[PDB]
């Protein structure tokens, strides 16, 4: 079991900038190491085979490079489809151990969320839940310290824009109105001060 | 060329034998070493195993135990059949071949959800500050489900969130829209859900 | 105690390119196309011809370091391949020696089909360990089938 | 492991496929050798592995069966292929051999010429006499000889000697002895061979009495 | 080139010894698994034993247990079988076989030495004429011929006309009598109206014995 | 027991062709690859090329790569190296040895070594020259303008070896050789003579020197 | 392609002590695939050790490898009088196989003095038109010891010749000839000629000289 790193955790470029990616072996692995790109929704594909070498019909801006337990994926002028996760397989000792991947973005100027707030619904409150809702929109992925765990994650909304998340507080019958505050808070990257909203 | 896929069931109880089944066309049985491979958000990509075209079955250590990897060359078809599986084996099987080098050829991937419960739900809820724009949808089973914004007419600034599965064993998606500041009592604003293996449509008003 | 045993496998690539890539560079490919299995094939005496002394490294984790297969006969009119484990790997007190044969013969429909003979020297009235032999077939299937998908994929190498 | 082959001789025309048996005692391996011993020489390996072909051994001969049933095949029986075959089971020890089946030329019936000679005159002041029956120019193989002495057979005190197919007329020669002492040669007045072959339409019955040439 | 030489068989009492060796040229001798193998005259083969190359895993036929002792020397490539408490069924050809690498098949054979084992001694040849009469005269054809009887031991020629009448000479496999002593009856056939015209006389060849003696009949 | 043995040592004019051969013997010389190496008179090794008689190719050195070719005949069991487009400086020793393994590639069984000496000049007779001064004094015989080696000088008939030295031979510019042999002796001492045997010239020649 | 560098460049120690070899690689030397070999002066070079440790077949117990990596020792414990030759080393972990450059194990002794010979011209040379001066330096010790020539006090380079024969058995010691080689009329251009020796066992450096009539 041969654990194998990658860096970045992602990296956002943009359509038509040169992307380099490496991996990192645990143990000491030869020049066995295949790069896949699964894009988001597909079964990945083959790119770099044995870490140089290029099966027919991948495009030649690929190139691979490296050896023992540092290798590296370079794409030269990356077009509008390399944008996918990228994975890293050694094949010197089974099993065949994958990597974490690294997700290229598109680079894009730097935008803020539109922080909105949501109470519980009435009916959920009949129920017997209570599910108080934050909605960040427009953003680039760095945190969001929704406080009071209860946490829900949400991203991959970037067609021709940025993100989008969300995120949901569970609680009981009877948890909110002993709180008469329960504020949210959201820190950003492209935010000049952490956001809080809050209600009754 | 070499086009193969899948023809197991999605949906598997916990501590039972999942069974799928990948069937090859356009291609020679004898090209690859025909591979199960599993992606889970939890721990990305992972090797279940591989089998060449006679009865070679390399498995996962971690998946040996209770994995075993049949082919049958007459119609050009091999399965995967793990037993015993915990809710931790949920996730995309990719049946596909592998040349020596690493994986050529894939499938198209079947989400298979271990850990199954009954089939209801959904429920909706708005979302409605109203101080001065979404719904969501809770507990629902089966993953697939369709929400719509006043009958698929609010195509623009729709945000349809992936669905998230708390601990009841159930999913919670949430859709929201971008509404302007104003034009919020000139007409309405519902959200439709569509649970096609509940075959229950709900609409909800804000 | 001497036990023989035959296999008789089959492949798809003609019987030459097999002969040519499998059995004579397998020094080369054996590391390369199957390196879950052998780390590496060195010829630590002779150069591959009657009387060569290979030595094959095994990964970390297998039950064996290494082996050392003595060639003793290579027929490339008739593709046949005589060698013998003589050190290391399964040779200790039960094993001794085990003759191994490997002859590949053309087939009408294109492929070929490698007949396998084996014959192991257990010392005294020891018995062959159906583990070892269960091993050896497990290897020579990884091995051959890794040369397999080797030629598949390189549809060019060696002819 | 007794070690069996069916067909103990087979005459088969040169060209005609023939399809040689060997049975075992006990299901040994696919491991089993064919060996090909012409007369005089010693064996050639055809098959080993009841399906790998020696180096060197032609197309023709195939070697096929496993369990306790394996098949020689020879396709194009050629000429050179005319010899005894060997089957081997090394699967236990001891190794044993079949019995082994002789290839001879298939070729017309042919009744025999019958000869028969009296016994030499010097051969009585030795103290023995010795009256041979000769077949001639005679196939198949398979021909039987029965002395009769005073309309009475005769047994175990004959010899029998059959020469090998001629390499001109692929023919047999046989020649059956009738040993006796001087005492009780003497006794004894009437000596016939009587012979019993498939191209006879009937038993010739060459004799001749004592006292005359 | 493999090629493997025996030593050779001479006549043996029923309780002798003797001590076939075989030197193997043209392959490492150290590597492969040498074999004798038996073939008695008239037979089919039969297996004698089996010696390995580096232990020596000897292995002997069940008939063939305490009385043979097979040993090899790689340094001097030569294969050895002591032959020691022979029997009358004990003579046969020994061929010095080779197994091949792998399935213990005998590849590669030797050509064999004639052991043989008897009690008789060296004994000339009895040629005895065998001849027609008036009782078959018929076909214009008939059959004359001579009677080598208890010689030893194999082999013994036996040409006929000395060398000149060459057709129709049919010389018999040599038979084993009661005793020690063979057996063979060479016979021509001849037309019949060369009976009383032409002579013909056959010429015997006993080597061991070197009797160069003829018999007109 | 494995034996190399080598051909004979060769004189060349510049630009020909030399073909040394290695005969190999003892072992079975399809199963070893067998490498040339050349030495110069105090230069250290540096291989030439490569036969591999199983996998049947060559491989030669850059430095080379194509003056050298390295054939071989598995029937008398020889490997023959050829090397054309000669130059005055490839004149050296040149080694036939087999490689031990195809991995473990170091050198086990080397040959005898032929002396190839590739140089415009031809067979010359020497030239003897007495030295005598003008304690313990010393007695020269300078041997000037000869070709090709060896030579073999010695005092007294051979006699007198005790204190004697015989400088190597150096290659002087016109293409030839020249060497001096020398022998010490103590004032008080009686006339020597030093004879030289030139075998390629087939010449002996006998000198004496005169004593103080 | 692997530079392998040997160290010292020429080892010298008396006989009787341990000396050490170092063989240094550029790149790494894969699984210490290195093979010691001896050249005699005349011989061909009989492998001393391989694999780095191991001592190859019929080699006395004294030859010790050691080392890995890039950097490999080889030690000779008691230098008999046969252990004074030329060390090579040579990389197999890597294709192509490549070589050392050597190192000559001379042996040391206490310095001596060259017994400086100058001699004239043989008159026989002089009758074929040319000329030869020669002057000895036998028996000295060590082989570092420059030699000059003087004609009338004029250093003449690119003109000598040197030739130094190989280390004497019974004393362990050098010599070296030096030869200045000149036309008739350049011997008969100068009048007084003289060779000069640099050595260490020669406190001051003599300068033999001769009459160029007398003689």
């Amino acid at each position: 079991e041969i654990v194998l790193t990658q860096s970045p955790a992602t990296l956002s470029l943009s359509p038509g900038e040169r992307a380099t990616l490496s991996c990192r072996a645990s143990q000491s692995i030869k020049s066995f190491l295949a790069w896949y790109r699964q894009k988001p929704g597909q079964a990945p594909r083959l790119l770099i085979y044995d870490a140089s070498n290029r099966p027919t019909g991948i495009p030649a801006r690929f190139s691979g490079s490296g050896s023992g337990t540092d290798f590296t994926l370079t794409i030269n002028s990356l077009e509008s489809e390399d944008f996918a996760v990228y994975f890293c397989q050694q094949r010197n000792n089974w099993p065949f151990t994958f990597g974490p991947g690294t997700k290229v973005d598109i680079k894009r100027t730097v935008a803020a969320p539109s922080v909105f707030i949501f109470p519980p619904s009435d009916e959920q409150l009949k129920s017997g839940t209570a599910s108080v809702v934050c909605l960040l929109n427009n953003f680039y992925p760095r945190e969001a310290k929704v406080q009071w765990s209860q946490e829900s994650v949400t991203e991959q909304d970037s067609k021709d824009s940025t993100y989008s998340l969300s995120s949901t507080l569970t609680l009981s019958k009877a948890d909110y109105e002993k709180h008469k505050v329960y504020a949210c808070e959201v820190t950003h990257q492209g935010l000049s001060s952490p956001v809080t909203k809050s209600f009754n | 060329q070499v086009q193969l896929q899948e023809s197991g069931p999605g949906l598997v109880k916990p501590s039972e034998t999942l069974s799928l089944t990948c069937s090859v066309s356009g291609g020679s049985i004898t090209n690859y070493f025909w591979t199960w491979i599993r992606q889970s958000p939890g721990k990305g990509l992972e090797w279940i195993g591989y089998i060449y075209y006679s009865g070679g079955t390399n498995y996962n250590p971690s998946l040996k135990s209770r994995v075993t990897i049949s082919i049958d060359t007459s119609k050009n078809q091999f399965s995967l059949n793990m037993n015993s599986v915990t809710a931790a084996d949920t996730a995309v099987y990719y049946c596909a071949g592998s040349y020596y080098y690493g994986v050529d050829v894939w499938g198209q991937g079947t989400t298979v959800t271990v850990s199954s419960a009954s089939t209801k739900g959904p429920s909706v809820f708005p979302l409605a500050p109203c101080s001065r724009l979404g719904c969501l949808v809770k507990d629902y089973f089966p993953e697939p489900v369709t929400v719509s914004w006043n009958s698929g007419a609010l195509t623009s600034g729709v945000h349809t969130f992936p669905a998230v599965l708390q601990s009841s064993g159930l999913y919670s998606l949430s859709s929201v829209v971008t509404v302007p500041s104003s034009s919020l009592g000139t007409k309405t604003y519902t959200c439709n859900v569509d649970h096609k293996p509940s075959n229950t449509k709900v609409d909800k008003r804000v | 105690g001497v036990f023989n045993y035959e296999t008789e496998t089959t492949s798809v690539i003609p019987a030459a390119r097999l002969f040519k890539a499998f059995i004579l560079d397998g020094d080369n490919l054996f590391p390369k196309v199957a390196p879950q299995a052998i780390s590496s094939v060195e010829n630590i005496e002779g150069n591959g011809g009657p009387g060569t002394i290979k030595k094959i490294s095994f990964p970390e984790g297998f039950p064996f370091k290494y082996v050392k297969d003595r060639v003793d006969e290579v027929d490339h009119t008739n593709f046949k391949y005589n060698y013998s484990v003589i050190e290391g790997g399964p040779i200790g007190d039960t094993l001794e020696k085990i003759s191994n044969e490997i002859k590949i013969v053309a087939t009408p429909d294109g492929g070929s089909i490698l007949k396998i003979s084996n014959k192991y020297h257990t010392k005294g009235d020891h018995e062959v360990k159906a583990e070892q032999v269960k091993a050896s077939k497990e290897m020579g299937e990884t091995l051959l089938r890794a040369v397999e998908s080797y030629l598949l994929a390189h549809s060019d190498a060696y002819n």
